């Protein structure tokens, strides 16, 4: 039975994890490859990489990221953050990574979504969603949060699997780095419009998060700081999600 | 010990030769080749439709090849698509496959296509239990006598691994599998010994 799954997200600027790692049994607090190695080693499902280097670099950054990652981490990695058009999505999935995130390019080129899907397959194609209350809706929010699109949160998750994405990324803007809990309402809501894979980020902050993101109706559950601080353990927290009825990958 | 990973595709196959020269580390004078062509001790069947591949290895004079292999009892895994090759048709409508092992290939029986994610597989024996990482669409129907692996999706299960003798094949990608992909590659290793 398919695993619901714990990923790990990565985020990278310049090619370096942002803030480090308390892993100093590794050789490096901030290597993005280590620390994906790593989490690998210690029964991480999936990763997530977000750069955000300067696009005067960027592009040949997140490329020389993507072929570093790919030729030693041994599960499935995701990249995203400023992949604005099909070009720098094609040579970011034959560089290595398994699927690529796009969101404000999506959400400005929903056809995107397709032209990604037809060439690499919609296994390929993964929409981040940041969304936020508006005046009681669920509102749809581009460039990092901070663009409100007027897309209400209801429409363009239907559109998102219309155009052929193969899965969502859903944070909650309104919980994202507050460790207070995974926004739930806003997974409830989402999960009947959409038969797609829900990823759920933003809030997380313990253990308990995570089984309460799942029976929201989430099929992953995303995080960050809380797993780079030692902040919660992996085995243990799948652990605890099998002792609850969740069907975690336990090794 | 002479391995070899046909290199034609379709897909990625060098995250494939990455994940068997990561298993092959421990173990004593291992060479490991990129294969288009005649020459191995395990020979490696990759891909990620069944028409192209079934296209690429004629066109590539490996059919022979690979028959040659299992004829000399030497050791030949499909990997994903690799796999579905390795029987008589899939439905890809009309196109014969290596027909090494009876049986083809069909759609699943699922609402959600593709199968995709960390799913379960049981084995009869050998290989390590536990979640591979799966994409696919179709799956093989054989013999329970050529089951190997059993995996439930939506509650159908299905052949996940396959084995007729020396020949071997597997549903999900060992090398995105985790430690325990390395340790299902290292007793593939193992036994073409």
């Amino acid at each position: 039975m398919l695993a619901k799954r714990i990923i790990a997200c990565l985020d990278v600027k310049d090619g370096r994890v942002v803030k480090g790692t308390n892993f100093e049994n590794l050789r490096d607090s901030g290597d993005p490859v280590e620390l994906g190695k790593f989490y690998s080693e210690i029964g991480i499902d999936e990763l997530v990489f977000l750069d955000i280097t300067a696009s005067v670099e960027k592009r040949k950054t997140m490329l020389e990221l993507v072929e570093k990652v790919a030729e030693q981490i041994d599960i499935p990695f995701t990249v995203g953050g400023g992949i604005h058009d099909f070009e720098t999505a094609s040579e970011l999935i034959l560089r290595g990574a398994d699927k690529v995130s796009i969101n404000t390019a999506a959400v400005e080129n929903p056809s995107l979504i397709t032209q990604i899907a037809q060439t690499f397959g919609s296994q390929a194609v993964v929409v981040a969603i940041d969304a936020k209350r508006v005046d009681g809706e669920f509102m749809v929010f581009t460039y990092s949060g901070k663009k409100n699109t007027g897309i209400l949160l209801r429409d363009w998750v239907v559109e998102v699997e219309k155009r052929g994405a193969g899965e969502i990324l859903l944070t909650s803007i309104d919980r994202d780095g507050t460790k207070s809990g995974y926004d739930t309402e806003m997974i409830r809501f989402v999960r009947p419009l959409t038969t797609l894979p829900i990823i759920a980020s933003g809030g997380a902050g313990k253990m308990e998060h995570f089984l309460e993101a799942f029976l929201a109706g989430a099929d992953a559950a995303l995080a960050a700081s809380v797993f780079h601080f030692r902040e919660i353990d992996v085995r243990e927290l799948k652990e605890y999600l099998k002792k609850h009825g969740v069907n975690v990958r336990l090794e | 010990m002479r391995i070899g990973i046909i290199s034609v595709g379709p897909g990625n196959i060098m995250n494939l030769y990455r994940g068997v020269k990561r298993a092959s580390e421990n173990f004593e004078d291992v060479s490991i080749e990129l294969v288009e062509s005649p020459r191995y001790d395990l020979l490696f069947i990759p891909g990620v439709h069944f028409g192209e591949g079934m296209r690429r290895l004629r066109e590539n004079d490996l059919i022979d090849f690979v028959r040659k292999h299992v004829e000399d009892e030497r050791y030949v895994v499909g990997v994903c698509l690799g796999m579905q090759l390795l029987f008589e048709e899939s439905e890809a409508p009309g196109v014969k496959g290596l027909s090494l092992i009876e049986g083809n290939v069909v759609k699943l029986r699922s609402r959600r296509l593709p199968h995709m994610g960390w799913n379960e597989v049981i084995f009869k024996d050998t290989f390590p239990n536990g979640y591979y990482a799966f994409v696919h669409t179709y799956r093989a129907v054989c013999e329970e006598e050529h089951v190997l692996g059993t995996t439930e999706y939506d509650g159908e299960i299905f052949p996940s691994a396959v084995r007729k003798g020396r020949i071997l094949g597997f549903q999900f990608h060992p090398e995105a599998s985790s430690k325990i992909g390395r340790k299902l590659l290292e007793k593939v290793i193992e036994c073409s010994l």
